């Protein structure tokens, strides 16, 4: 299935990038509820491998599927699933079921991971639940790149009935603590078939935490496709929603200037995208942040990026994900942390950003005011579109919010918002406050018509007015 | 996740370990370009220093085995056959480029070593 099962009236799921479970329920309650988010994607919280320098891709390395990591124990998770639902942010687990480890070690709960002869006690795997080892080196060979070892990881066998029903339990396990969905790791390395069968046997949701009768798991599924391999993105879709990578690449490379915004007039499925119903999209993840390459628009170049982000968010098109990261020099740099391996938890001070180390983008005023956008214009078309015939666009969102953007001059120009007349305070320079706006304003006369003002050199390069940040 | 992204335009550049291929050769037969093996491994350790843990042995691995892509290209396979220079004794040595004595960098392994090669 390919519905977030969001509560009514929220929206977007963000990636609290190796939070913990107390932190996590904490911010479910004290900000992405009163903001309006739909849900929160976290780190793999079954047992992977205690790597030397406890590196962020550690969390990659299963060892077994008990609940107990950097980010909590079960009690723990259980409390945030509890307290997250209730306070209708829903929680998607990150399930990495391709491979165990790449090594011989002790997981983060103690259990013994046996790379050398193929032994994962604590599930338990034994050798004859793997596929023989090989390597994955040829992607014009569907069967190499799903059968072998992906960077000597140990290939999990999924066309086994004792591996499939291991499996069906550990998801099952984490439904019944209430999330809502799975984020599923390297599908690609996968067989379309074998997880149709697994997802197949998955309960419906647990309604002890707020889920209709009759709910179904969400699935969005991370497979890489920029064309021109053996496997497609479109192998997967029947059976869930597909990470959709095309996105991020082509409105990073629009938004650093390398399109004209123009262009985005037919934004979607005619650019090679998924259909909207069968993506998830966002313009950056934990992977790319730090290996995505110049197309990839990251918090380090926040102008370019915060327009990218806002124009996901005012576009209809798929389920929306916001990244929300740790600052970060080196690619193997772990979460803050102390020298006992303990994570350093994020600290929301004065004005209500993060200390220790937590980018917290989801936090940016640019950001959760476009998820509030996005809230208002719910169930509306795209309208009203203009273009100076070059980087300069706008639209509105049926008559329940207006949107511009320039990415190249100045823009002053009188276009038609197509919304009821009023006051409305710009939620990208600004917020609804106490009867005023702490940004600009713009004042929409009879005819939906408004002197929109957004200059070339403000600090951010786009400007979002909507019905609910009206005075 | 992380595995995902050691493919060539991505956690490792194209043609990667670049200039290995003179150094495994030098270091294995003797056999390689009129500069100072110091400086070769230099320039090899520097190429491979730049790759995250995580894909270091895979970038190693082009190296010697090679890589078919999205674009149905081959990329890698550097270590061939030189005169006086057989390229599976190259191929035997490049796994070596982590290691302590060597490079000395750390993988996905955790350690200083390649497994799985
Ligand atoms: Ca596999
Ligand atoms: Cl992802």
């Amino acid at each position: 299935q390919k519905d977030a099962n969001f509560a009514s009236g929220r929206n977007s799921i963000v990636h609290l990038f190796e939070w913990k479970w107390n932190d996590i329920a904490d911010e479910c309650e004290r900000f992405l509820q009163p903001q309006g988010f739909g849900g929160v994607q976290i780190s793999p919280p079954n047992e992977y491998l205690v790597a030397d320098g406890r590196p962020w891709w550690e969390r990659y390395q299963p060892v077994s599927y008990i609940i107990n990591t950097r980010s909590g124990d079960e009690s723990a998770f259980t409390d945030m699933t509890r307290r997250c639902n209730d306070a209708g942010v829903r929680i998607y687990v990150d399930a990495v079921i391709n491979h165990m480890t790449g090594m011989n070690g002790v997981g983060t709960s103690g259990s013994s991971a046996d790379h050398d002869g193929m032994n994962y006690p604590a599930v338990p795997y034994g050798s004859g639940d793997f596929h023989s080892p090989c390597e994955v080196n040829n992607y014009q060979d569907a069967d190499n790149v799903r059968n072998c070892e992906l960077v000597g990881l140990r290939d999990l066998n999924q066309g086994s009935d004792y591996v499939r029903g291991v499996l069906i339990d550990y998801m099952n396990h984490m439904i019944d603590l209430g999330v809502a969905g799975f984020r599923v790791d390297a599908a690609k390395h996968m067989s379309p078939g074998d997880l149709s069968v697994i997802f197949s046997g998955l309960k419906n949701l647990n309604t002890d935490y707020g889920f209709a009768d009759g709910a179904r798991p969400f699935i969005y599924q991370e497979v890489i496709d920029l064309g021109g391999e053996a496997i497609s993105k479109n192998e997967y879709t029947g059976f869930g929603c597909v990470l959709e990578f095309q996105f991020g690449v082509s409105l990073g490379n629009a938004f650093q200037g390398g399109n004209q915004l123009k262009n985005l007039a037919n934004w979607g499925p005619e650019w090679g995208l998924l259909e909207g119903l069968d993506a998830v999209v966002f313009v950056d993840n934990h992977d790319n942040q730090r290996t995505g390459g110049s197309q990839i628009l990251t918090y380090k170049n926040p102008k370019p990026y915060k327009m990218a982000i806002a124009f996901m968010l005012a576009h209809p098109y798929g389920t929306t994900r916001i990244m929300s990261s740790f600052d970060f020099t080196d690619n193997d740099q772990g979460p803050p942390q102390d020298g006992s391996g303990n994570l350093i938890s994020p600290g929301i001070n004065d004005d209500n950003t993060c200390s220790n180390g937590y980018v917290c983008e989801h936090r940016w005023r640019q950001v959760y005011g476009m998820v509030g956008f996005r809230n208002a214009v719910e169930g509306t078309q795209v309208e009203n579109w203009w273009s100076n015939d070059d980087n300069q666009i706008a639209f509105s969102r049926g008559s329940q919010g207006f949107v511009a953007f320039t990415n190249g001059g100045d823009l002053n120009q009188n276009l038609n918002t197509g919304l009821p007349a009023g006051t409305y305070c710009d939620v990208i320079s600004g917020e609804l406050s106490g009867g005023s706006c702490t940004g600009k304003s713009v004042t929409v006369g009879d005819n939906g018509s408004a002197d929109i003002s957004l200059g070339s050199a403000e600090d951010d390069g786009v400007l979002a007015i909507h019905v609910n940040a009206k005075l | 996740s992380v595995g995902t992204s050691c493919i060539p335009g991505m956690a490792i550049p194209h043609n990667p370990l670049d200039s290995c291929r003179w150094y495994v050769s030098t270091r294995t037969c003797g056999v390689g370009p009129r500069l100072a093996t110091q400086e070769m491994k230099a320039r090899c350790c520097r190429q491979l220093e730049a790759i995250p843990a995580y894909c270091r042995c895979e970038a190693v691995r082009i190296l010697m085995d090679g890589v078919v892509t999205s674009s149905g290209q081959h990329e890698g396979r550097l270590l061939q056959d030189l005169p006086g220079c057989p390229r599976q004794v190259q191929r035997a040595f490049a796994p070596k480029l982590v290691t302590e004595v060597e490079c000395n960098l750390a993988t996905i392994h955790g350690g200083p070593f390649c497994l799985s090669l």
